[PDB]
């Protein structure tokens, strides 16, 4: 029974670490959208 | 395994104070990317636009180079 409950925070903390992950990503655009201007002719 | 589930709990949350650290440093990354933008300037208006018609002209010229090609070697 310990082990259930053990896979369901597991799985919830794996839940909250995707989540942290996505916001993340969120900045990545901002970051990369800058760099665009940098090479052109 | 038993005793090890608070612990590997213990250091997943410590992963994920790390993640949210490493959150905050990517405005460094802006603040430099900005840096450099002032640094260097640079402008564009029309580079696809033409890109597409280069395009065009560049297979074009290639077909043509082609059928040089083979004529050629066809009166040769």
């Amino acid at each position: 029974i310990d082990y259930n409950d053990y896979k369901i925070s597991k799985q919830s903390i794996f839940k909250d670490l995707e989540a942290l992950s996505f916001q993340i990503v969120e900045l990545e655009s901002n970051r990369d959208k800058l760099i665009k201007i940098s090479n052109t002719d | 395994k038993s005793q090890e589930w608070p612990g590997k709990l213990e250091k997943m949350k410590s992963e994920c104070e790390l993640k949210e650290e490493e959150i905050k440093a990517l405005q460094s990354n802006i603040s430099e990317l900005h840096k450099i933008l002032r640094k260097k300037g640079i402008s564009t208006e029309q580079f696809e636009l033409q890109n597409q018609e280069r395009e065009k002209l560049t297979r074009e010229l290639d077909k043509i180079n082609i059928q040089s090609d083979k004529l050629t070697s066809s009166i040769k």
